[PDB]
């Protein structure tokens, strides 16, 4: 399964959990393991192609999510979903 | 009724948008009281959302909806076409009337 699908659909999981349900740790549930595939690096030359092309937008969404889960301060959240919403206009087909 | 439209300038009163279609718009959401918690305009970035697929607020989806090309509109929202009771912690009280400076830019 390709990673833009694969963000696409827990991107916009997460953003009804939050957004719609008022659910932080159901959103994190979503982002977690999407992040964490991530972390074990591409494999496929599409994997790589996408890592090359939105790697960095989705370091600095996951590094503001990490900034909120210290503060609580929801502002440092809202400058996630922006690159994460920027992000899956990016990589929607 | 939920929402309230009151044109700051108008459009063209004809060009309506329709199914399937995006609206572009700035936009500035304050509080009753006047606060400003959002704009688009802080970002030099229009916003572009589709009607009819719920992706806004009721009160966007009745409100951008009545709102012609080329029309600045102040939107009044109560609570029931916004966050309602509920609202949304550290953003919108609970129980917010909120007021949108909307600009609908152009449809695509
Ligand atoms: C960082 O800033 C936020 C926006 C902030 C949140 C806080 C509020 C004060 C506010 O400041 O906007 C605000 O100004 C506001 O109230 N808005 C935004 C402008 C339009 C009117 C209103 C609104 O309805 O917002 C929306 C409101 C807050 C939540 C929705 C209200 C309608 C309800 O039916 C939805 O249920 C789900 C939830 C936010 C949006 O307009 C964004 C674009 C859309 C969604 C999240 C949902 O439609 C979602 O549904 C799956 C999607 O289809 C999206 C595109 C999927 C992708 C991956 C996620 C994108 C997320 C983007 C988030 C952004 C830019
Ligand atoms: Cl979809
Ligand atoms: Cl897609
Ligand atoms: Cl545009
Ligand atoms: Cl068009
Ligand atoms: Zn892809
Ligand atoms: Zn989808
Ligand atoms: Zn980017
Ligand atoms: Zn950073
Ligand atoms: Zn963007
Ligand atoms: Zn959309
Ligand atoms: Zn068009
Ligand atoms: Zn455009």
């Amino acid at each position: 399964i390709l990673w833009h699908e694969m963000w696409h659909e827990g991107l916009e999981e997460a953003s009804r959990l939050y957004f719609g349900e008022r659910n932080v740790k159901g959103m994190f549930e979503v982002l977690e393991p999407l992040h964490a595939m991530m972390e074990r690096g591409p494999q496929t030359l599409k994997e790589t192609s996408f890592n090359q092309a939105y790697g960095r937008d989705l370091m600095e969404a996951q590094e503001w999510c990490r900034k909120y889960m210290k503060s609580g301060n929801v502002k440092d959240l809202l400058q996630a979903w922006d690159l994460y919403y920027h992000v899956f206009r990016r990589i929607s087909k | 009724m939920g929402v309230q439209v009151e044109t700051i300038s108008p459009g063209d009163g004809r060009t309506f948008p329709k199914r399937g279609q995006t609206c572009v718009v700035h936009y500035t959401g304050m509080l009753e009281d006047g606060k400003k918690f959002d704009s688009s305009r802080d970002r030099n970035k229009p916003f572009k959302f589709m009607l009819g697929k719920q992706e806004v607020i009721r009160g966007w989806e009745e409100g951008v909806a009545q709102m012609s090309v080329g029309q600045r509109a102040k939107l009044t929202i109560s609570p029931d076409y916004a966050y309602g009771a509920t609202g949304h912690p550290g953003i919108i009280p609970p129980h917010a009337t909120l007021v949108f400076d909307v600009e609908l830019l152009k449809l695509e």
